[PDB]
């Protein structure tokens, strides 16, 4: 429904912050959800965030509540993921994800997206 | 989606995606009315 670039990523000490961005594009307007997805070296990709675009409200995976937070510029069509005190273990590939769709899954996890974008790589130096 | 029978009543089924856009758990309290044309739906 719409292409999805990420952007930010980088290599970073641990306890430092990034902010990652997402642009979409095409059918903007289709957007319910976006979220941040992230695979680390060897384990299976996970969810982390997600922003509802019409009201701005976010949820987030236990894993990051409370360092990394999702917003969004709908004016620009962009989902920002900030981070804050990184560890080694958020080093990983993470991915921007949307969806047209209200999808009858978590919107934590994959099986609720249906647009991905390519993935920017985050690697936290111990 | 549509209007499914649960009971003799009338019902929505809501997605999980909606549920959590609106901070929604089972049981929740919500005011119903028509706005528009279109039935509306906020938690109280």
């Amino acid at each position: 429904q719409v292409q999805l670039v990420e952007s930010g990523g980088g290599s970073v000490q641990a306890g430092g912050s990034l902010r990652l961005s997402c642009a979409a594009s095409g059918f903007t307007y289709s957007r319910k959800y976006m979220g941040w997805f992230r695979q680390a070296p060897g384990k299976e990709r996970e969810g982390v965030a997600a922003i509802f675009i019409d009201n701005g409200n976010t949820i987030y995976a236990d894993s990051v509540q409370g360092r990394f937070t999702i917003s969004q510029d709908n004016a620009k069509n962009t989902v920002y993921l900030q981070m804050n005190s990184l560890k080694p273990e958020d080093t990983a590939m993470y991915y921007c994800a949307a969806s047209s769709r209200w999808m009858d899954y978590s919107a934590l996890t994959a099986k609720a997206y249906n647009s991905w974008g390519q993935g920017t790589q985050v690697t936290v130096s111990s | 989606s549509s209007v499914k029978r649960w009971g003799n009543s009338p019902a929505v089924r809501i997605p999980a995606t909606l549920m959590q856009a609106l901070n929604l758990n089972i049981d929740d309290e919500v005011k119903i009315d028509l706005v528009d044309g279109k039935l509306i739906i906020e938690p109280v």
